[PDB]
């Protein structure tokens, strides 16, 4: 559903979908897959749906936690919420 | 030096190509004389003793070689000595002066980097091995102490050591993580695979030396084509047929080879008569392989028809299960096989229970015996478990 | 080193070479 | 007509022949060698090479 | 960078390593040391193969 | 830029050709990889590229 981004999404697979399926793949070549992903461009363009589309085609646990929700009313609470994710 | 002990084994037995001994004998007074070493010229005559074909004439008139002296003599020791001495006063005067002065750990860890080569073109081994101590405490990073592992590799390839240079590869390639750095994962894909050929391993063998990177030049050390020699050596054994089509036949490394250098007669002509299953092509090439390869590399004849009982035995296998009963005379007939040395060559394996197979001399025919069964794989579990058995009870006795 | 070392073969050396003569004379 | 093309049914020549074998030997074992060549309609030693190759 | 480590060495590491030198010279320690080039540089490195 | 502070002011030239051989060798293979490419021809292919 969403196009012009293969050259994009193609990078996004290999760095999301291709260490979750072989891992000895990067132990045999020796490169460290990154393990964080931070996707930057003006807001409104990217992200939104490739995400899900990610998730889909892969079909295994995710987990979307909000950047605004990890504050709790509690003060001890916060820390303890992004233990638990 | 070059391919450290190789040309002076050369002379050591050869059972055919005559021309070879003239070429492997003026081989090994060109390099040592044209190097550093001092003593390597005197080893000669320590090598062939008792030994059949022995190309050093003192009190044995009956060396075939066209040149029958490698015996030392003090003409050639005194111009290799004036050069040893005259270096080693050069180095170890720039050397002190660095010593006293101790800036940084760069120069004082290069300037044993630079002997651990030295000391080794000059001849001397037990020396060599006391200048990776001062260099180990001088280390500075992990590739500082990779080249400490290359001096033991490199001092242990003359008397071909299993022991210390064995276990002290895994040691430094190991440390704290091992990493897919190519100073070490690539170095325990050579140095590692030539020790396995003297404990006669062929199935950890066949993991590196044949699937494996597409280069591994070391140089002075091995080349590209005597590696990939060995490649059809260790792979007809625990590689099937299923990996001697992929990594041997179509593997593209091979490819390149056979046109490049048709002699070897190995990768090619036993790869295609084992892949087709037609013993009357596959007799030729075993003695041509035999004689050309086996004989003059140092980790082969040590085998040698040690290593050819594996091949004849793997032939055998295939064509057993290939027909149940089958005549003697339409076998002979058919791969071109007599009928006295058919019974030479079944009776070094049935009795040993290598391959089950059963013959019937009234009739002159073959039958085929059932390969796997339940009780054959129990029988192998009873030395297995009485072996353990045995080290728990007995040492188990030694400390109370 | 079971059954092999210890025994050697001593055989397959002359032998291996005569068998071509049966095959080329026969034939 | 296109020679990129033709390499791929040489190698349909040996692949689908030894997909042939397994139409045949749906009536599982206990089945003669001559019988199959007649089905196959191949000479006697072209089906024998084949039938130990699989 | 060797031609640069060398200049790096003889003013940063050698008098951390031996105080008595520029105290025998009598002379003062740098206190500073400032590179500059295009940039893209690889002197993080630099600094940390010093300590 | 005056003295007292900063006594030494090294200049960082960009990697050249053959600057970029020993990099190519150590920076650029952290893995195993294969001899048979050429170090000299690719830094040659680099236009530009820093450390």
């Amino acid at each position: 559903d969403v196009g012009g981004l293969d050259m994009q999404k193609q990078e996004i697979r290999e760095a999301v979908e291709l260490p979750l399926v072989q891992a000895d793949l990067y132990e045999q070549i020796g490169i460290d897959p990154p393990r964080g992903v931070l996707l930057y461009g003006p807001p409104g363009t990217g992200k939104t749906m490739l995400v899900k589309a990610v998730a889909n085609s892969t079909k295994a646990a995710f987990i979307r936690v909000n950047g605004s929700e990890f504050v709790h009313k509690y003060l001890g609470e916060g820390p303890r919420m992004v233990r638990d994710v | 030096n070059y391919e450290v002990s190789e040309k002076a084994f050369l002379l050591t037995q050869s059972k055919v190509s005559i021309e070879q001994r003239k070429e492997a004998a003026e081989f090994v007074l060109a390099k040592i004389k044209e190097e550093e070493m001092a003593p390597y010229y005197k080893y000669l005559c320590e090598e062939y003793l008792v030994n059949n074909g022995q190309s050093d004439l003192e009190h044995d008139e009956k060396s075939d070689s066209l040149n029958e002296w490698i015996k030392f003599d003090q003409e050639l020791y005194n111009e290799l000595c004036k050069k040893n001495e005259s270096k080693i006063k050069e180095l170890n005067e720039k050397i002190q002066k660095l010593e006293e002065d101790d800036e940084g750990e760069l120069e004082q860890a290069q300037a044993w980097i630079n002997l651990g080569e030295y000391y080794a073109q000059i001849g001397d081994k037990d020396n060599a091995e006391k200048t990776l101590g001062k260099s180990l405490s001088k280390a500075i990073s992990t590739g500082a102490k990779i080249d400490v592992m290359l001096t033991i590799a490199r001092l242990g390839f003359f008397y071909n050591d299993q022991l210390y240079v064995k276990e002290k590869l895994e040691a430094v390639n190991s440390m704290i993580e091992k990493g897919g750095d190519w100073e070490r994962r690539n170095r325990y894909k050579t140095y590692y695979g030539i020790h396995c050929l003297a404990v006669r391993n062929f199935k950890e063998a066949a993991k590196l030396l044949v699937d494996s990177l597409a280069t591994f030049t070391s140089i002075e050390l091995t080349s590209y084509e005597s590696i990939a020699t060995y490649a059809s050596v260790t792979g007809l054994f625990t590689l099937e047929r299923t990996d001697l089509k992929s990594k041997v036949i179509d593997s593209p490394e091979l490819l390149s080879l056979i046109s490049t250098t048709a002699a070897l007669q190995s990768i090619s002509s036993l790869t295609i008569s084992l892949y087709a299953s037609d013993y009357a092509s596959y007799f030729p090439y075993l003695l041509e392989t035999y004689a050309n390869v086996l004989i003059p590399c140092k980790y082969l004849n040590r085998h040698a028809d040690f290593f050819v009982r594996e091949m004849r035995r793997k032939v055998y296998a295939q064509l057993l299960e290939s027909y149940k009963t089958l005549s003697l005379k339409s076998m002979a007939s058919a791969f071109g096989v007599s009928v006295a040395f058919l019974d030479n060559d079944l009776g070094k394996f049935i009795p040993n229970k290598q391959l089950n197979c059963v013959i019937d001399r009234v009739n002159g025919i073959v039958e085929t015996n059932r390969p796997d069964n339940k009780n054959a794989q129990y029988h192998l579990l009873v030395k297995q478990g009485d072996g353990l058995l045995t080290k728990l009870q007995k040492y188990g006795a030694a400390v109370r | 080193e079971n059954w092999d070392d210890v025994e050697v073969d001593d055989d397959f050396t002359n032998e291996l070479k005569a068998e071509l003569d049966r095959y080329k004379r026969e034939n | 007509g296109d020679e990129l093309t033709r390499s791929h049914f040489n190698a349909l020549y040996d692949t689908l022949l030894e997909s042939n074998l397994c139409k045949i030997i749906e009536p599982f074992e206990c089945v003669e060698i001559s019988h199959i060549s007649k089905i196959i309609g191949l000479d006697t030693q072209q089906v024998e090479g084949k039938l130990s190759q699989m | 960078l060797t031609k640069q480590i060398k200049e790096i060495k003889e003013v940063i590491e050698l008098p951390v390593k031996h105080p008595e030198l520029f105290e025998s010279l009598g002379i003062a320690q740098p206190k500073g040391v400032i590179l500059y080039g295009p940039p893209g540089t690889g002197k993080t490195l630099l600094a940390r193969a010093v300590a | 830029l005056r003295p007292g502070r900063i006594d030494r002011k090294i200049e960082f030239p960009p990697p050249s050709v053959a600057a970029r051989a020993e990099i190519l060798r150590i920076h650029s293979r952290k893995m195993n990889l294969t001899r048979g490419i050429n170090l000299r021809k690719v830094a040659e292919k680099m236009n530009g590229c820093s450390g």
